[PDB]
RNA sequence: CUGGUCCACCCGUGACGCUGAGGCGCGAAAGCGUGGGGAGCAAACCGGAUUAGAUACCCGGGUAGUCCACGCCCUAAACGAUGCGCGCUAGGUCUCUGGGUCUCCUGGGGGCCGAAGCUAACGCGUUAAGCGCGCCGCCUGGGGAGUACGGCCGCAAGGC
RNA sequence: AGCGCCGGCCAACUCCGUGCCAGCAGCCGCGGUAAUACGGAGGGCGCGAGCGUUACCCGGAUUCACUGGGCGUAAAGGGCGUGUAGGCGGCCUGGGGCGUCCCAUGUGAAAGACCACGGCUCAACCGUGGGGGAGCGUGGGAUACGCUCAGGCUAGACGG
């Protein structure tokens, strides 16, 4: 397994589309950071470190909207979309100055700073970049 | 005006020609065969009538759905106390999407009745008498519940989701809820209302189909239970 | 240089009345109240649907035409204004009426912006005093557009003049009637200016 | 009162012994200029009918248009198929920058001032799908945080 | 004599891994070299038919070859026309082969139907053509042309 | 006052002449006796001391795709392994601070470009003032991520 970062972006796109409650990535303390942006910011219920079969994992519980009317009644996302950026085949990194606004506003870029995991609105606030990791609506 | 009786008459059957989305309303399997939840059936049940009462106490009215051989007359007689629309043979397509042209066919039987109003000139050469009288039997069969409806339903109600595919299938192109009974072969998110239970027992149809028309005449005045059941 | 033939054809092509003339502009005898339809042999025929192509061209060629500006003027104006910060479409309407022919012709010293160029070009107007015979000018907010005083004696201005007299002009000019003087008072609006134009299809047209 | 334009009319044909017959499909468009737009595609055997039959599809296939200040809210791609739209936000004094099909459908919804791009097929049915799937997933700092 | 592979135990090592330009090895048939072998079959070839004709299809013959050893050749509709590895995303059914507490369950293979999703459609769908990461190979209108020239390889045919 | 154009793309239509001829043509296509497509004319459209043509560059061409494409059947998976260089790489802790991020500072000539004002009657042209950038030098700072060094782990991999 080449790339966690985009594996754990992965599972939940996977997971979300057939609207699971949660699902189980191991856990790393760069993920942690991670999702832990993603509940603060609403993406996701939030998470907790759990155990599967001796190991440890990240549970992660999914968000979404209100059930829906008509011939398809399966809810809107909340994440619809997400996607690793920077990747090991190809390293991403922004100064502060040209960090993007995802979605005009209404989307999170995830950065990893060297003042920690950031959004594009705190590393603006805080005036660093560094490497843009992701991005979320 | 629920009951517990339920665990005397279902808890379901049909083996593994499942749908997984049915999943969570069963308790777990039996000798080879799925068991459904009947707490999850009862706190459903409570939701589903929530539901019914509302409609009945504002006179909407329930086009009930059931053409499979076990729910023909359970569903023509119980929505016959209520004096709601059915579908007891043939569900035929359209019947919502296009509702009016169905529509047009009750006019026809409509007419049909006004002309055996003897005479209106039936006079009419014999072989003209059988055939209209054909016409109008062959209408009766598949029409004699769906007269009662002139307009687009407010909700239905179905005995088997699967069976009856088409009929959700219109109902939700119009935004009409659908409420039925169901057991595991049964896509439960394209239901509105669910009733997770046997819909192969007429135990089980009758004690849901009848309980669903207890509430109805009582929340359009009036109380009276005792209603035909064959043994 | 600019255009000079037929000026009643251009109205009857585009099926307005662009004010081109001056008086005849509003007698009967005005070409769009006898013949409302385009000039030619098939004028009277039914038209076609015309392509969203066509529609955008004669929305500019009105604009165009009723300045009677070249292409090449008007196209350099219309670049301009899509530089400049700022929606395009009011920028390009307030240069076009920032042409000293064009003002002229507001303040009433001429019936036609043809008249204008011809008393522009032949120096019978200044700018803050200083004598302007150029019709490209761009006159700015706070100008003096008066008459030549050494051409103040002259029959057709003093004539139009007269019924200038007491006129109202836009609210962003001001006419000093009996001195012969006018002032540029800020850079209009397309409230100000009604004009028989949807200036967006303008910027359409441009964009292709 | 709803305004129309018809985007597309086409004439198909079928073969048969004796030859071809012909069949027309118009693709008509139907908004306000203020926040609703429908797409219908209506098909029969002589124009007018199919051109009036596809505004009646139009009516009963409307979508809600978030207009803000005469943009939409935020950038959109949507492929249907092999038909990619690219919409983007655009300040005042910008125009309606699109391709004859995505235009029509902007401008009866009340857009004013956008940005856009064709993409890949640009056939006009699949375009005009394309450009309301994009309309119909628009959505508002309302919504994201009603969401969150 | 010898390779690969699966399962159960969860005992040892402690990231030792993935991919892989070049290189190296293997590589159906036909073909080639030396030497064997040669029943049946059968290019070439001879004859009989068929047919307007019949350098064919059908029939009767028939030499290479088909077979063995060693050495070459290195191609293919060499195909799943689908590069390898990993993670993730409903199920139903048939089957091969292990381990169970043997109904059933759980591993590894081989199919069929299908969830979500994908696709121009046909179709794919836990054996992905879905959702992602890594690395390699390759495409960039048809013909000219897999030709010409150069180079490298081969005994040649001819290959790259 | 001239030049191009008026089948479609593409804005502008009629009459005659011609009759697969003479001719037109950027592509699709026009022409064989009622041609909006050839030739003239009348009319019209578009520009105007210009208007057309030819050549070439960028654009439309996400048609070499970093932004921003693909390879079952459209062009596209190497016939298959094995493996060199290279590219890429699991969980936890600490050291260093190479990449990476921030601050200061030097450099980034003038012209040009851009915003403003001004001078030639306007403009073109020109003058005056203003705003920075990457990139690189130096100094200071940060440590999540990638890197490196050290220690530990067992979920990958490998052995029993
Ligand atoms: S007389 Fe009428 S048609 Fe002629 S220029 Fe004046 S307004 Fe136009
Ligand atoms: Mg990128
Ligand atoms: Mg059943
Ligand atoms: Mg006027
Ligand atoms: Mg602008
Ligand atoms: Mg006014
Ligand atoms: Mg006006
Ligand atoms: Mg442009
Ligand atoms: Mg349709
Ligand atoms: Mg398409
Ligand atoms: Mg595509
Ligand atoms: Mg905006
Ligand atoms: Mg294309
Ligand atoms: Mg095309
Ligand atoms: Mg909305
Ligand atoms: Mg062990
Ligand atoms: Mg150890
Ligand atoms: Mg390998
Ligand atoms: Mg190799
Ligand atoms: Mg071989
Ligand atoms: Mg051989
Ligand atoms: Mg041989
Ligand atoms: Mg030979
Ligand atoms: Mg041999
Ligand atoms: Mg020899
Ligand atoms: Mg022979
Ligand atoms: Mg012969
Ligand atoms: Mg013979
Ligand atoms: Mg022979
Ligand atoms: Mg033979
Ligand atoms: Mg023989
Ligand atoms: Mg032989
Ligand atoms: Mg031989
Ligand atoms: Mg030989
Ligand atoms: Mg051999
Ligand atoms: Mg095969
Ligand atoms: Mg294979
Ligand atoms: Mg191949
Ligand atoms: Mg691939
Ligand atoms: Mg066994
Ligand atoms: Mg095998
Ligand atoms: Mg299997
Ligand atoms: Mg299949
Ligand atoms: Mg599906
Ligand atoms: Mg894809
Ligand atoms: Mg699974
Ligand atoms: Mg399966
Ligand atoms: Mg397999
Ligand atoms: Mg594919
Ligand atoms: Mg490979
Ligand atoms: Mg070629
Ligand atoms: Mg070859
Ligand atoms: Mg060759
Ligand atoms: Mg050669
Ligand atoms: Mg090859
Ligand atoms: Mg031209
Ligand atoms: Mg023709
Ligand atoms: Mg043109
Ligand atoms: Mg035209
Ligand atoms: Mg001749
Ligand atoms: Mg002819
Ligand atoms: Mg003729
Ligand atoms: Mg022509
Ligand atoms: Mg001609
Ligand atoms: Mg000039
Ligand atoms: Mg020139
Ligand atoms: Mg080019
Ligand atoms: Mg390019
Ligand atoms: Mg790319
Ligand atoms: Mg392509
Ligand atoms: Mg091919
Ligand atoms: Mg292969
Ligand atoms: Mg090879
Ligand atoms: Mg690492
Ligand atoms: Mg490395
Ligand atoms: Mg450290
Ligand atoms: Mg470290
Ligand atoms: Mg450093
Ligand atoms: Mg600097
Ligand atoms: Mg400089
Ligand atoms: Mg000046
Ligand atoms: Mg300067
Ligand atoms: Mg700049
Ligand atoms: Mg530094
Ligand atoms: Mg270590
Ligand atoms: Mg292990
Ligand atoms: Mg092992």
């Amino acid at each position: 397994l080449t790339d966690p970062i985009a594996d754990m972006l992965t599972r939940i796109r996977n997971a979300t589309r057939v609207y699971k409650e949660s699902t189980d990535v191991p856990a790393s303390r760069f993920k942690e950071e991670i999702l832990r942006i993603l509940a603060r910011e609403g993406f996701i219920k939030g998470y907790e470190r759990v155990d599967v079969d001796g190991k440890p994992y990240l549970r992660v519980y999914l968000k979404y909207g209100p059930r829906r009317q008509g011939p398809d009644p399966r809810p809107e996302q909340v994440i619809h979309h997400i996607r690793r950026i920077s990747k090991p085949g190809r390293r991403v990194y922004v100064g502060v100055k040209e960090i993007p606004r995802v979605r005009r506003g209404l989307g999170i870029a995830i950065l990893s700073t060297s003042k920690g995991v950031l959004t594009d609105r705190e590393a603006r606030k805080l005036g660093v970049g560094g490497e843009l990791i992701c991005e979320v609506w | 005006v629920k009951e517990l009786l339920e665990a005397g008459v279902h808890f379901g059957h049909e083996r593994k020609r499942w749908n997984p989305k049915f999943a969570r309303y069963i308790y777990a399997e039996r000798n080879g065969i799925h068991i459904i939840d009947l707490q999850k059936t009862m706190e459903e049940l409570e939701r589903t009538f929530r539901f019914i009462e509302d409609l009945a106490m504002r006179g909407g009215t329930i086009l009930f759905v059931g053409t499979k051989k076990q729910a023909q007359d359970i569903v023509r007689m119980e929505a016959e106390r209520a004096g709601m629309p059915y579908v007891n043979q043939r569900w035929l397509g359209g019947m919502l999407t296009n509702f009016k042209t169905i529509s047009q066919r009750v006019h026809r039987l409509e007419e049909l009745e006004a002309l055996f109003a003897s005479p209106e000139i039936e006079e009419r050469p014999k072989k003209e008498q059988v055939r209209l009288k054909h016409e109008l039997e062959r209408l009766q069969k598949y029409l004699s519940g769906f007269r009662l409806l002139k307009r687009l339903p407010d909700a239905i109600f179905v005995v088997d989701p699967t069976k009856e595919a088409i009929a959700v299938r219109e109902a939700r192109k119009l935004f009409i809820p659908v409420i039925a009974l169901a057991d595991t072969d049964s896509d439960p998110d394209l239901v509105d209302y669910i009733i997770p239970g046997n819909d192969d027992a007429i135990r089980s149809i009758q004690l849901i189909l009848s309980r669903a028309v207890d509430l109805i005449i009582q929340a359009r005045g009036g109380v009276v239970e005792p209603s035909p059941s064959y043994a | 240089g600019r255009y000079i033939g037929p000026v009643c054809r251009l109205c009857r092509r585009e099926g307005v009345k662009l004010y081109l003339k001056g008086e005849r502009c509003y007698s009967p005898k005005c070409a769009m109240e006898r013949r409302p339809y385009p000039p030619g042999q098939h004028g009277q025929k039914r038209a076609r649907r015309p392509s969203d192509y066509a529609v955008r061209l004669r929305e500019k060629q009105k604009l165009r035409r009723i300045y009677g500006i070249s292409e090449r003027q008007f196209r350099n104006l219309f670049e301009e204004a899509s530089k400049k910060k700022g929606v395009t479409g009011s920028v390009f309407l307030g240069l076009l009426e920032s042409r000293l022919d064009n003002v002229v012709y507001r303040l009433g010293f001429a019936v036609s912006r043809r008249q204008a160029r011809q008393l522009v070009r032949h120096g019978h107007i200044t700018v803050n005093g200083r004598r302007v015979d150029l019709p490209s000018y761009r006159v700015r907010p706070g100008d003096e557009i008066a008459v030549a005083e050494k051409s103040r004696n002259l029959e057709l201005i003093r004539q139009n003049l007269e019924a200038m007299k007491g006129r109202k002009v836009g609210p962003w000019l001001s006419l000093d009637v009996e001195g012969m003087k006018g002032k540029f008072l800020r850079l209009p609006d397309r409230e100000d200016l009604a004009l028989p134009v949807n200036e967006q299809l303008v910027i359409e047209f441009y964009s292709r | 009162d709803f305004e129309e334009k018809m985007i597309l009319i086409r004439r198909t044909a079928r073969m048969q012994a004796g030859g071809r017959r012909f069949r027309f499909g118009a693709l008509v468009v139907v908004g306000d200029r203020q926040g609703r737009v429908g797409l219908g595609f209506g098909k029969a055997p002589e124009v007018p009918l199919a051109v009036q039959k596809a505004g009646y599809y139009a009516r009963r296939n409307m979508v809600e248009v978030p207009l803000q200040n005469g943009t939409i809210p935020h950038e959109i791609e949507v492929e249907f198929g092999a038909s990619k739209i690219v919409l983007k936000p655009a300040a005042p004094g910008t125009g309606v920058i699109a391709g004859a099909v995505p235009r029509a459908i902007l401008e009866l919804a009340g857009v004013t001032d956008i940005l856009t791009k064709e993409l890949g097929s640009r056939n006009p049915i699949n375009i005009a799908y394309a450009t309301m799937e994009a309309l119909r997933q628009l959505r508002t700092k309302a919504d994201v945080e009603r969401l969150r």
